[PDB]
């Protein structure tokens, strides 16, 4: 147990994870090695783009923020889900026809189709 | 000496035939 | 269409991946494969994908020169996977 | 940068059916494709094989991408020996 | 005919000069290359130009235009070649599994 | 102040297959997609310019965002000559720690 696998069990214990597989700590160290060597990948591309010698802290600060949109994109925020809902929640509920049998969407949104197959010649 | 002067004659005719006028485009 | 005329060249072929293995991984993907020629086409297309990664790793090993037995070490597979969309990054020397 | 392939590329476009007088902004495009093609076949060639530029790794990229670049590099390496055998 | 013989002359005799590509590659490596590298690298780039112009004349024949090649047929030529993997970019780390 | 005007978009469909129509549900979505991506490019190319401690957006940092993320090389502009490619700046600490993985493995 290295000092960063001894600290990876502390992080999962600080969460609600008391019983985990022992393969998890080997997996959470490969993710933590792939992440810092992808940030420092982009932090070396940005140091050469500004034409400097070393990798300063403002390069790593940009490399963190410029890959929080594609590598770790988020579920939509609460201020956006409220505005999408409150215009959807204002149209009234439609009425129901009395006898329509199976009630289904139009035929281009359902999965009912003639569903062919090849002639096994 | 024959290889040195005849190499530039394959390229000298490649500046007389093709690309007489220079054009442009919008 | 080329996909039909290729399938006549598949009646003499038999892939390494069995039909029960491929026919199970299509079941987790969302359908039960009824025609057993579709199972012989997704297994061949996935056998060809392994047979180019394991072949680019061979030519990566035969380009470092040792000529008796070729070991599939991670040093030959990791550059050979990056030509496709598999980017592994394994650590060493955990401090 | 100036254009190092302005007069040579006009002969080549005529060689593949363009015109005797191509536009200037079309040779502007093709001159930047070639400088990137030689860069993106040398930046990837100095990691394969060794950290040099031996031509035994230039022939690796041409297979499994386009067979015309491989069938036209085996002709330039064969005909180098048949043009030193004649001397 | 009399234009096909002139066009076949330019298809074979045209080449990038070896005195400039050896200057161009050595500005990327740092030290030195060999003559059999420059002979091959000057030959692949002629195939690559012939990969674009033969395909940019397919863009022009598809649309309703004539043989003079506008840049509209040339940006479309690089777009169709890149979607078939022909144009290599070693700065885009691609990912196939999602 | 709109950048795409539904006639340049219609010719973009006519150049692919001339017997093809889009719906107004698709046209209103393609317009949105274009504008949204115009922002995505600029919001992540301004930070490349301001990191170079400059206040002008050059073409050399709209290049680096499209190549690295969107897989787009726009040909007809030209760059400066690329510097000699540094291959491996492997440090001494890695040269001595990796010389301990082999020392335990074979000896």
């Amino acid at each position: 147990m290295p000092k960063d696998a001894q600290m990876m069990a502390q992080i999962l214990k600080d969460m609600g994870i008391t019983e985990y597989e022992p393969r998890v700590i080997n997996q959470m160290l490969e993710f933590a090695f792939r992440y810092v060597t992808t940030i420092l990948d982009d932090a070396k591309i940005y140091s050469s783009h500004a034409k400097k010698a070393t990798v300063d802290a403002d390069d790593v600060r940009l490399a963190i923020q410029c890959r929080a949109d594609q590598s770790f994109t988020s579920p939509p925020p609460r201020d956006f889900l409220l505005d999408i809902a409150r215009q959807r929640n204002q149209t009234p509920l439609p009425l129901i026809k009395p006898y329509s049998g199976p009630r289904l969407p139009p035929d281009r949104y359902c999965l009912t189709a003639p569903n062919y197959r090849l002639k096994s010649l | 000496v024959n290889l040195s002067e005849e190499s530039a004659r394959i390229l000298a005719t490649n500046s007389e035939l093709v690309g007489t006028l220079t054009r442009s485009c919008k | 269409t080329p996909l039909v005329d290729f399938l006549m060249q598949l009646e003499d072929y038999t892939p390494t991946i069995p039909d029960a293995v491929t026919g199970y991984y299509l079941n987790r993907a969302g359908f039960e494969a009824s025609d057993p020629r579709i199972i012989r086409l997704i297994s061949l297309a996935a056998q060809k994908f392994i047979s180019d990664i394991a072949n680019d790793a061979l030519q990566h090993c035969k380009m470092k020169g040792k000529d008796r037995k070729y070991t599939l070490t991670m040093e030959d597979l990791t550059p050979a996977l990056s030509e496709y969309g598999i980017n592994v990054k394994k650590p060493h020397y955990f401090t | 940068r100036k254009r190092l392939f302005s007069k040579e590329l006009r002969c080549m476009m005529y060689g593949f059916g363009d015109d005797q007088n191509p536009y200037t902004e079309s040779v502007d495009i093709l001159e930047d494709l070639v400088i990137e093609f030689i860069t993106e076949m040398t930046h990837k060639a100095m990691s394969i094989g060794r950290q040099g530029r031996v031509q035994v790794e230039d022939i690796v990229f041409l297979i499994r991408k386009d067979p015309r670049k491989f069938a036209r590099v085996k002709d330039l390496l064969t005909m180098n020996e048949e043009l030193k055998r004649a001397r | 005919s009399e234009e096909q013989l002139n066009r076949y002359e330019m298809y074979r005799r045209s080449a990038f000069p070896k005195a400039a590509i050896k200057r161009l590659i050595q500005s990327i490596t740092g030290t030195s290359v060999s003559q059999n590298v420059v002979i091959a690298m000057s030959g692949i780039s002629k195939v690559f130009v012939g990969e674009v112009v033969e395909e940019a004349l397919d863009v022009c024949e598809k649309w309703g235009e004539m043989p003079p090649l506008q840049p509209k047929h040339m940006r479309e030529a690089v777009r169709r070649l890149k979607s078939k993997g022909q144009i290599p970019n070693s700065k885009h780390k691609k990912i196939i599994f999602f | 102040n709109q950048v795409l005007t539904k006639k340049k978009l219609q010719d973009l469909v006519r150049e692919v297959d001339p017997n093809e129509q889009l719906d107004e549900d698709v046209e209103e979505m393609l317009l949105q997609i274009a504008d949204d991506f115009i922002e995505s490019v600029v919001t992540a190319a301004c930070q490349l310019a301001r990191h170079r401690k400059s206040s002008t957006l050059e073409v050399k940092d709209v290049q680096l965002h499209l190549e690295r993320q969107w897989n787009m090389w726009i040909p007809g502009f030209g760059s400066e000559e690329i510097r000699p490619y540094k291959k491996a700046c492997t440090t001494e600490a890695h040269k001595q720690r990796m010389a301990l993985i082999r020392k335990t493995t074979k000896k």
